[PDB]
């Protein structure tokens, strides 16, 4: 190989990790939130060594790889638990939590990120604006959402729309107070999610782009993709930037 | 659909609401208990009122599953701890009665004017200290006189109201209530019965008789050259000279009755004091002794929010020695620590009820508590029974290195821990087979003090110095009988103390006698240990003892494996003077 190039898009706008992770008010966990970022150069080594994060793990993805990859798109779901049920969050779990609230795939390619906030979000009396919900009749699909307030009829009879025996109300509020223990204090919990599909790539970065040479046995970086063989105008790989078709020959 | 499914979510509605409003309930007590002020009173108050009604609608709610259908055997648990009907099944006119006499009762007894003396420290002090024979003749029966005759028209109507209340919840009487506690019913093997319990009961004071009959004639023969004519060699123990106004604990009969006089014992407040204890470091040894010993370390929160030392003079306290779980994961410890051994043990006495209540958190909220009622303070006494050996006191800083041991101290320190253990166990069931005779009625209305008078001669040596007629009420001025206590707890909490020390002295492979067997740095025995403080009361008493000691049933042979030394002393002392006693004798 005579010399070596990275080819990568030409996008240099900071990805919103800061509106995430900093956001003034997260959300109950049975109505989670979901953010996509899209166009943007993302870097996640300042992240990872951020060094605030009680529990930080990927999974599908290696730790530093991800620095320099391209996904099509990435989402972010953001949210509070007990520090108890954090270990719900991952493939193949079981719980009042993984069950009726937050349900992952087995195949999963993100990132779970959880930080204690106990300072933030607990007060002298209690918090009771973190609901949960309880009572649901089937498990959760992976990334589902069910937001009603239905009464759940734990029996035979009908509960006409009012509880009392035997109906329940499902929605159940998070006690949280300064002095708990470690066990019953609230975590803040944001998983990253990493999707790639045929569409032009979009979360791509950090890392900077070479010259493009032709009529040589080169080696080359293309979106992620590594190869070594001489790149021909025309086993065909687009050129990013100008959107070019450059073919592929063994030297 | 199925009752078993239909309560497995009846429990989990359950324990959410009730976890919240326990801390909301814990919390405020707390408050109380370290801010002794005004205003305070109402939040405890109100925070013990609102759990009581939701733990009292909760409890009607949870009649309505019949038990029948229920067979997991965790969910049975908890249904039956939550479906008892306790004292609301009596009628609404006789329940207000029987508060009313509980309440007189309590303060006739809180309140006693003898004159003007009152109980503590007015009578204590003389009966424990006089070491006059008449004096404290007069302080025992002023008591026995005026507190003992003031309740005894009230014990009479408390007896058969709580008898009809028991009756009413399918017992046979309020005896059987109260030993229902020692019960197991559905897991083959392992049962137990509620008349199971006056067995073994029997066959295990029947076997520690002989160290009993030694130890009294020793006591006597020492007692008789204090009090000169008084005591007769055949005769029984007076009741006004066992040290105690209701001769419970033998303790104060060790400024007399010494073996060895001129040695002294491990007394080491000097070696604290001269290093400086910050009343702080105390609790520090305790919790490496733990952590040695394989347990795992304190909470955080432990060490900012508990109070480990009296605020002073602006905030007043009413500070003994306590243990509390708050539940929600928060746990603390209240004492006024003061630089001397005693704080030193009981450090590690609080501490071990501390590592008991972190154990079992995993469980649900009604199987948060000890296999029965006589295990929380054996584990709390081991731990205080092997942080208490000079070779461990020797290992920390403090007993400085040489201190060779000789058995002239042996002996010493053997006799002040007999008098404390093997003193009070004729007591405790003397009075708790008394009431028990009483509550199934085999003791008429008018055979109360005569029949009193008649278990004491036969089972704890101690002669009456006058006689009490049909109207006198004796037993009615302890503390446990006046105030509706159980009693049979005391025994056994001795019986499982040693058991529990001989299976964790054996797993640690210490060798030679278990009177200075110690447990740090053994972590195979602290895993022992820990497989059972992690069950809670989710498995069977019984179950809960084979995974430490062995056996089934409770026995009696360690605790005389462990007075061994002491027993054969005594047995060559007592040759000269005589053994047993004789009911005749009295000194009216
Ligand atoms: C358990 O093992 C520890 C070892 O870490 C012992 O601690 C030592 O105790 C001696 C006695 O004063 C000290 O001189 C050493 O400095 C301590 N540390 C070490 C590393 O040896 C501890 O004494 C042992 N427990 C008992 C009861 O002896
Ligand atoms: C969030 O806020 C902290 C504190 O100001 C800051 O250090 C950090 O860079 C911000 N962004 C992220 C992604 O943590
Ligand atoms: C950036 O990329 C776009 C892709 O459409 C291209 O048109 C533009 O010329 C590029 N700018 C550069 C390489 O400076
Ligand atoms: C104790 O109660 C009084 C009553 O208001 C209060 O002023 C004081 O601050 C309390 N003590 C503490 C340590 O808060
Ligand atoms: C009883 O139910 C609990 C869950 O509530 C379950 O873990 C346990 O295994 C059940 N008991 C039996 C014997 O299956
Ligand atoms: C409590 O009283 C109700 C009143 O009918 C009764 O049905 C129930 O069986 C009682 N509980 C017990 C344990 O006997
Ligand atoms: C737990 O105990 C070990 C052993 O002493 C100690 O090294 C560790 O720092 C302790 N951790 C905490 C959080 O107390
Ligand atoms: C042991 O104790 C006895 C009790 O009096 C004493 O006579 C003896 O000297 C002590 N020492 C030995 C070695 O027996
Ligand atoms: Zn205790």
């Amino acid at each position: 190989p005579t010399e070596s190039i990275v080819r990568f898009p030409n996008i240099t706008n900071l990805c919103p990790f800061g509106e995430v992770f900093n956001a003034t008010r997260f959300a109950s966990v049975y109505a989670w939130n979901r953010k996509r970022i899209s166009n943007c150069v993302a870097d996640y080594s300042v992240l990872y060594n951020s060094a605030s994060f009680s529990t930080f793990k990927c999974y599908g993805v290696s730790p530093t790889k991800l620095n320099d990859l391209c996904f099509t798109n990435v989402y972010a779901d953001s949210f509070v638990i007990r520090g108890d049920e954090v270990r719900q969050i991952a493939p193949g779990q079981t719980g009042k939590i993984a069950d009726y609230n937050y349900k992952l795939p087995d195949d999963f390619t993100g990132c779970v990120i959880a930080w204690n906030s106990n300072n933030l979000d607990s007060k002298v009396g209690g918090n009771y604006n973190y609901l949960y919900r309880l009572f649901r009749k089937s498990n959760l699909k992976p990334f589902e959402r069910d937001i009603s307030t239905e009464i759940y009829q734990a029996g035979s009879t009908p509960c006409n729309g009012v509880e009392g025996f035997n109906c329940y109300f499902p929605l159940q509020s998070y006690g949280f107070q300064p002095t708990n223990g470690v066990g019953y204090q609230p975590y803040r919990v944001v998983v990253l999610s990493f999707e790639l599909l045929h569409a032009p790539a979009t979360v791509c970065g950090p890392k900077k782009s070479t010259n493009l040479v032709k009529n040589k046995c080169v080696n080359f970086n293309f979106n992620g993709l590594t190869g070594t063989g001489v790149l021909t105008e025309s086993d065909a790989v687009r050129d990013p930037q100008t959107l070019e078709i450059l073919d592929i020959t063994p030297c | 659909s199925t009752i078993e499914e239909q309560a497995k979510t009846f429990l989990d509605k359950f324990n959410h609401e009730a976890e919240d409003l326990f801390y909301q309930s814990s919390l405020a007590s707390w408050n109380y208990n370290t801010n002794i002020t005004e205003e305070n009173v109402q939040n405890m108050n109100n925070a013990g009122d609102k759990w009581s009604a939701f733990l009292k609608e909760q409890s009607t709610l949870a009649q309505m599953y019949p038990l029948q259908e229920i067979q997991n055997l965790t969910v049975k648990l908890q249904l039956q701890a939550l479906q008892q009907n306790g004292s609301s099944v009596l009628s609404e006119d006789k329940s207000k009665r029987l508060n009313t006499i509980l309440n007189t009762m309590s303060t006739i007894y809180s309140t006693g004017k003898v004159c003007c003396l009152l109980l503590e420290p007015g009578l204590n002090e003389i009966m424990a200290n006089s070491l006059d024979y008449n004096e404290r003749l007069w302080a025992w029966e002023s008591w026995r006189s005026e507190v003992g005759k003031q309740l005894r028209p009230l014990y009479e109507e408390y007896v058969v109201l709580k008898n009809e209340m028991a009756r009413a919840n399918h017992y046979e009487d309020y005896g059987d209530y109260w030993r229902g506690d020692y019960e197991v019913n559905g897991v083959d093997g392992y049962d137990y019965s509620r008349g199971q319990l006056i067995e073994d009961v029997e066959h295990t004071f029947e076997e520690i008789k002989p160290l009993y009959e030694h130890l009294h004639a020793y006591v006597r023969a020492k007692l008789m050259n204090a009090y000169p004519s008084y005591i007769s060699p055949i005769g029984c123990l007076p009741a006004h000279l066992l040290g105690d106004m209701w001769g419970r604990f033998w303790t104060n009969l060790y400024s007399l009755t010494v073996p060895f006089g001129q040695k002294p014992n491990i007394d080491v407040t000097d070696a604290m004091v001269d290093q400086a204890w910050d009343a702080q470091r105390i609790f520090k040894e305790a919790e490496k002794f733990f952590v040695s010993v394989g347990l795992p370390n304190m909470t955080q929160g432990f060490w900012e929010n508990s109070m480990l030392t009296d605020p002073g003079n602006v905030q007043k306290a009413v500070c003994h020695p306590t243990a509390w779980d708050l539940g929600k994961g928060d746990f603390r410890i209240l004492m006024c620590t003061k630089v001397t051994m005693d704080d030193f043990l009981t450090a590690h006495h609080e501490m071990g009820h501390i590592q008991y209540d972190m154990a079992y958190a995993a469980q649900p909220f009604l199987l948060r508590n000890g296999a029965n009622e006589g295990f929380h303070e054996a584990v709390g006494e081991i731990m205080s029974l092997s942080a208490a050996t000079p070779k461990h006191l020797k290992s920390i800083g403090l007993l400085s290195p040489d201190f060779q041991e000789d058995n002239e101290t042996e002996i010493n320190f053997l006799l002040k821990q007999a008098l404390t253990i093997v003193g009070t166990l004729p007591f405790t069931y003397m009075l708790e087979k008394w009431r028990w005779m009483v509550f199934k009625g085999e003791i008429p209305k008018d055979q109360w003090m005569k029949k009193w008078w008649e278990m004491k001669r036969e089972i704890v040596g101690v002669v009456e110095p006058v006689p009490h007629d049909e109207t006198y009420c004796d037993p009615a001025s302890l503390f446990h009988v006046s105030n509706d206590y159980s009693f049979i707890r005391y025994y056994t909490r001795t019986l499982y103390q040693f058991q529990f020390q001989e299976a964790l002295c054996q797993a640690a492979k210490h060798e030679g006698p278990l009177h200075k067997c110690d447990i740090s740095n053994s972590t195979e025995a602290g895993q022992k240990l820990f497989n059972m403080l992690r069950l809670g009361k989710s498995e069977p008493w019984t179950l809960a003892l084979e995974n430490v000691v062995g056996a089934k049933n409770m026995n009696v042979r360690p605790l005389l494996n462990y007075f061994e030394p002491l027993f054969t002393w005594l047995k060559d002392q007592n040759k000269n003077s005589f053994v047993g006693w004789s009911t005749d004798w009295s000194p009216y």
